[PDB]
RNA sequence: CGUGGAGGUCAGUGACGAAGCCUAGACCGUAAGGUCGGGUCGAACGGCCUCUAGUGCAGAUCUUGGUGGUAGUAGCAAAUAUUCAAAUGAGAACUUUGAAGACUGAAGUGGGGAAAGGUUCCACGUCAACAGCAGUUGGACGUGGGUUAGUCGAUCCUAAGA
RNA sequence: GAAAUUGUUGAAAGGGAAGGGCAUUUGAUCAGAC
């Protein structure tokens, strides 16, 4: 049928995310096949830095599409005639300290984000470059579909000096700024939630001090907790991480633009930033506007964080950054600000102009073209599925089974036919790019002197359903995202962030599921190689004391013991070298 | 896919510039009814029948 | 607001008013005062028959010249019409008036059209064109329209009579002696 | 109430168009089919089967054919409730001549 | 929808008078989609739109 | 008798309402006019003694502005002609499409230009005002796109002339 | 925010104009009084 019926939504949405055997092997093969990326990415970054000259430091340009193809090399070979759709969730994103993520660049621009910046640096002198420089904060996003199914990698990998000194390589020194604080609070935190996701399966071994037997997991019992590891290392949680529920070709990020009936997740916005600190004062007045959008099955979409609770048979994404905090006397809000590709807006030296390399397609939006150019990259882009992409996928030369200069060339010489299409998709709005943005906190103090003439509410922002709308919320009543550049734009005032992005895909299994084990949890992204924290010293950590804090060490060495009753798998890798 | 999108509006631009046709058309009436009187002014008429 | 004049309860009434509106002011003010005093749920009816030509607008005052037609009789007038436009704007206060009167708790049954006074416009300013070149105005007469609904009160009946009385003392001698009289 | 009906009626359309304008003359047989079928089956909404019109206007405006062989079909109005729940449906039937046929209902089926 | 500009391109594409264009009625929603000549060129071959014949005038009985 | 301004005076009146305006409410004066109450209004004004003048209106086929009666009247009639369905639509005599009927009938109601127009061409949005009925359409309104010459013109030559 | 002019309500009146004058009737409406 063309028309999309309740006979088939229940067939497409329920179904296919249902639990079974056929299902768990895609999900598998995506764990590793992600794992398989992410070892060889750290490979290929030390390789290039830590140890002896190789006769080319590779770049951030470079170690993408190495990466990329490297992960076309693995679809290749599964599920080659079983499945119609596989390919990249999320293409390599390689980001440096104050980036919070969306970068992703094509080989083309090294030379035009060098031109543009030319002028304005040295605070992100290895963005621009490709270069990295030691003592940075640098996550690899990854993620992989097979048949639609999505498994996601990110770490945070510190990069260091190197030590020849000792024989051994060691990486000289421990990592002694705050900067470390933000990583080993990820690193923590996300130990944290992993074990909060077995005692939702039974709730057996489940911390009393906390939860009891009345909730497995609660909407509040997971998103007090990260705020407490935060407050804790004094990192401030993200505007832009969450606890989602995934299914079959829709998973959180995909579209964060689209809407979604039936919402199940955990959420984390500036909205939620006043409430922490309106709790002072309990009053409860809610100051709002009628209006009637994102209306429809608002109820399931509005993303109530309350109500959310632990279901087993459920495919979890575990996504956290957080922003650690250079000390700042007077409170303030942690915020996200956006990279242009326009030189003109600032004088300020500290800006970044750079363009954004991931994109994607709104099959809401349809607009005819009179471009043959831009012809040839719809109908290819639709021959894709739902998720992010860059203009170098789309091609014949893309895997590029031997690698060579003269296939370098093949793919430049594309890209730029294929940067005439994009700019007449992106302008009839048929596609929506990745926001690139930078870590940004505010002083409290510049917004309550606030004041403004009203104005648009209109829907610019990739933000999602409710929060977005005043994004400040009402308590603070008159603030939208424009007011707030403006805020933000007061600069004696501002000041930006290094971040920790950690990415876990959680597969909750019953007996029914998993037979050898007992209820288990499922652990893709999470395997030992590539869990490793870096060498790191900070004087913050470890609150004893609070009812909540006393639980998590309970519940920590809990998942330590093979007497738990739910038993914690870590997808191994796969073999890499091959010749 | 919930999100329902059937609305744009803005009042502000109807609203104002309602005013504006509103204002104009004020001003068109009132150079018809300056001219008015001697718009008929008729300088070396020929009459048909009269002497 | 400020409406025409009201002998009306505030309370029980709801209003209506559209204005600068495009119409006939001279044939508005007619469809008017044929419906004034009226109940509502009647007029509504009478409006739509008007539409289809079961009832007419007796033309009380601006009726010069017009043709006379049977259905006159029955307001015991001759000239009468269907001025069709006129009533669209009348049946859309009425409409309202209906709509503001039910968000207010008044009885819908209970209702009637107390005051309907339409006053004129602006009057707004073409050109046209006549023989030996000249130029004449050509125009319109816009009209202003209010309605009042009233909830209907029936429930008056007061009673009122002041006797301050002075009789002369002859006048009262003279009671006396109708009162000794054994009246 | 009223029955969802068809029938086939002969119309004199040679008397109803007597003595009118020539340039006019087709247009009001379209007028005195729509008022001739608010007669019978007092339906008050009537429309016309195109073919009908290919009927009324095959000979030009001044020449309508004297007599047309009709059928017509009471039916059910849809959605959107005009005044009427009930309908009028005129087209034609084709035949040799219009000439001494009666009125005939055509048994549904 | 308003389907003047697909009558004009029709003619000048096929190259004939406006008078001799058929645009199918009960295609009237993709004919609204048309808006350039190379995609009234795809209707044309496609059907949706047609050349009508040219009427007749006869020399036989001359 | 009154009016616009000046010198003087009532240590005058006034945001607890000044001036103005409305008033089949009152009062003095033959009258010109003064005086009070009510309503409306929101910032300056009045009495006496004197000075001054662009100092008093029913008119001038008076000057500009404003409005009726006439009157929902005159009229909206040349160019042979329109009709049925569907679509769109808060709404269709008039828009879009199909169908049928007709007209210009090659000295055309066709296809191109000069003079003049200056964006009226085209498209997306749109219906307050304009298109002497309508309006979902437009030579209207709002946002934009559109004119590519070694060979077509100007340019050069000379004509009556300047 | 005046007048002309106009709508609504109130009152009043009217056999080919209306309007004024002297005078009192009937209807309203107000001062003086101590
Ligand atoms: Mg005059
Ligand atoms: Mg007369
Ligand atoms: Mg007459
Ligand atoms: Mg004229
Ligand atoms: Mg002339
Ligand atoms: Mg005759
Ligand atoms: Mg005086
Ligand atoms: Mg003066
Ligand atoms: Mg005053
Ligand atoms: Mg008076
Ligand atoms: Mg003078
Ligand atoms: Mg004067
Ligand atoms: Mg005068
Ligand atoms: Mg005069
Ligand atoms: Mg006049
Ligand atoms: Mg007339
Ligand atoms: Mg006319
Ligand atoms: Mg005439
Ligand atoms: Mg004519
Ligand atoms: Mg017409
Ligand atoms: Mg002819
Ligand atoms: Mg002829
Ligand atoms: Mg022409
Ligand atoms: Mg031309
Ligand atoms: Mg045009
Ligand atoms: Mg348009
Ligand atoms: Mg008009
Ligand atoms: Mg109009
Ligand atoms: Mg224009
Ligand atoms: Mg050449
Ligand atoms: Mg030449
Ligand atoms: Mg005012
Ligand atoms: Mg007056």
């Amino acid at each position: 049928a063309l028309a999309i019926s309740h006979e088939d939504t229940q067939i497409l949405l329920k179904d296919k995310n249902i639990l079974q055997e056929s299902v768990l092997n895609k999900y598998r093969t995506a764990g590793q096949i992600a794992q398989t990326a992410l070892k060889y990415v750290t490979s290929l970054i030390n390789d290039s830095y830590h140890s002896k000259t190789t006769q080319r430091q590779l770049t951030v340009p470079e170690l993408c599409l190495l990466t990329d193809s490297f992960i076309l090399t693995r679809l290749e070979q599964y599920y080659k005639n079983k499945v119609n759709e596989r390919g990249i969730a999320i293409p390599t994103t390689i980001d440096i300290d104050q980036i919070s993520g969306g970068w992703c660049p094509e080989i083309d621009d090294t030379q035009n984000l060098l031109n543009w910046n030319k002028g304005k640096d040295s605070t992100f002198a290895s963005s621009v470059t490709g270069t990295l420089r030691p003592g940075d904060l640098v996550k690899i996003t990854l993620g992989v579909h097979i048949d639609g199914y999505t498994s996601e990698v990110s770490h945070t990998m510190v990069i260091y000096p190197v030590d020849e000194t000792k024989p051994i390589l060691q990486p000289t020194g421990p990592l002694l700024g705050g900067k470390a604080d933000a990583v080993a609070a990820a690193h923590i935190a996300m130990e944290t939630v992993v074990a909060l996701l077995a005692c939702a399966l039974t709730p057996e071994k489940l911390p009393a001090s906390l939860g009891g037997t009345s909730s497995g997991i609660t909407g509040q019992l997971i998103r007090t907790i990260v705020d407490t590891i935060a407050r804790s290392y004094n990192c401030g949680v993200v505007p832009g991480s969450r606890v989602r529920r995934i299914r079959r070709f829709l998973a959180g990020q995909n579209e964060g633009i689209v809407a979604e009936r039936e919402y199940k997740g955990v959420v984390w916005t500036e909205s939620h930033q006043e409430a922490d600190l309106l709790s002072n004062t309990d009053a409860k007045d809610l100051t709002v506007v009628d209006r009637g959008q994102s209306t429809p099955f608002t109820n399931v979409s509005a993303i109530p964080s309350d109500d959310f609770v632990v279901q087993s048979g459920e495919v979890y994404l575990i996504d956290l950054k957080m922003a650690s905090l250079e000390h700042c006397t007077k409170k303030g809000l942690v915020t996200l600000e956006t990279v242009d590709s326009y030189t003109g807006k600032s004088h300020k030296a500290g800006e970044l102009i750079a363009r954004p390399g991931a994109y994607v397609r709104d099959f809401a939006q349809t607009h005819i073209l009179k471009l043959k150019t831009s012809r040839q990259l719809l109908t290819k882009i639709d021959k894709q599925g739902v998720y992010p992409f860059k203009l170098s996928h789309l091609s014949s030369n893309f895997p590029f089974v031997h690698e060579n200069e003269e296939e370098l060339q093949s793919l430049k010489k594309d890209l730029k036919s294929f940067r005439l299409g994009m700019s007449e998709i992106s302008n009839n709005y048929l596609c929506v790019e990745s926001p690139i943005q930078i870590a940004r906190w505010v002083p409290w103090d510049h917004i309550l002197k606030a004041t403004n003439p009203n104005g648009n509410l209109s829907y610019d922002a990739t933000s999602t359903l409710t929060l977005p709308g005043h994004e400040l919320p009402l308590p603070k009543l008159g603030v939208s995202a424009i007011k707030l550049k403006s805020l933000m734009n007061s600069t004696k005032e501002s000041i930006s962030l290094p971040v920790a992005r950690e990415c876990n895909t959680i597969v909750l299994c019953d007996s029914s599921v998993s037979t050898t084990d007992r209820p288990e949890l499922l652990r893709l992204t999470g395997g030992s190689k590539t869990c490793q924290p870096s060498w790191i010293h900070s004087q913050h950590e470890l609150n004893p004391q609070d009812s909540i804090v006393q639980g998590i060490f309970q519940l920590a060495t809990l998942a330590k013991d093979k007497r738990f009753g739910l038993l914690l798998k870590e997808t191994q890798p796969m073999k890499q070298k091959s010749v | 896919e919930t999100r329902s999108f059937l609305p744009a509006f803005d009042k502000k631009g109807v609203q104002t510039q309602q005013r504006v046709w509103q204002t104009e058309r004020f001003d068109k009436k009132r150079l018809d009814k300056r001219s008015a009187k001697f718009v008929n002014n008729q300088p070396h008429y020929r009459d048909q029948l009269l002497q | 607001a400020r409406y025409g004049a009201t002998s009306t309860n505030p309370a029980k009434s709801a209003s209506a008013r559209g204005s600068y509106l495009r119409v006939s002011f001279k044939n508005t003010r007619e469809t008017a005062q044929a419906i004034n005093g009226w109940e509502l749920t009647k007029a509504q009816k009478y409006l739509e028959q008007v539409l289809d030509h079961q009832r007419a607008i007796p033309f009380r005052r601006f009726n010069s010249s017009i043709g006379r037609t049977a259905q006159g009789k029955e307001f015991g007038v001759t000239k009468a019409r269907w001025p069709a436009k006129s009533v669209k704007f009348v049946q859309g206060l009425l409409q309202n008036a209906a709509a503001n009167a039910e968000a207010k708790g008044l009885d819908a049954t209970k209702l009637y059209v107390s005051h309907i006074q339409v006053n004129q416009a602006p009057k707004q300013r073409r050109r046209t064109y006549r023989a030996h070149g000249r130029i004449n105005k050509y125009e319109s007469s816009p009209s202003h329209i209010e309605l009042v609904v009233t909830e209907k009160e029936e429930a008056v009946a007061k009673a009122a009579e002041k006797k301050v009385v002075r009789l002369t003392s002859r006048q009262r001698g003279r009671i006396a002696a109708q009162k000794r009289i054994a009246a | 109430l009223k029955d969802v009906v068809t029938r086939e009626y002969t119309i004199n359309l040679h008397k109803r168009l007597h003595g009118v304008s020539f340039k006019k003359r087709a247009p009001r047989a379209v007028k005195e089919i729509k008022k001739f079928a608010k007669l019978h089956m007092g339906t008050d909404d009537v429309r016309l089967a195109p073919e009908l019109n290919q009927a009324i206007w095959k000979r030009g405006v001044k020449g309508v054919e004297y007599r047309l062989r009709l059928r017509i079909s009471r039916k059910r109005n849809e959605e959107e409730d005009a005044k009427n729940p009930l309908f009028s449906y005129v087209e034609p039937v084709l035949v040799a001549s219009a000439k001494g046929l009666q009125t005939v209902v055509v048994e549904e089926d | 929808a308003n389907l003047r500009t697909q009558k004009r391109l029709a003619a000048s594409v096929v190259g004939v008078g406006k008078r001799k264009v058929w645009l199918d009625p009960n295609e009237t929603s993709e004919i609204a989609q048309a808006n350039s000549r190379n995609a009234i060129r795809k209707l044309v071959k496609n059907g949706t739109i047609v050349k009508k014949a040219v009427t007749v005038h006869s020399k036989s009985r001359t």
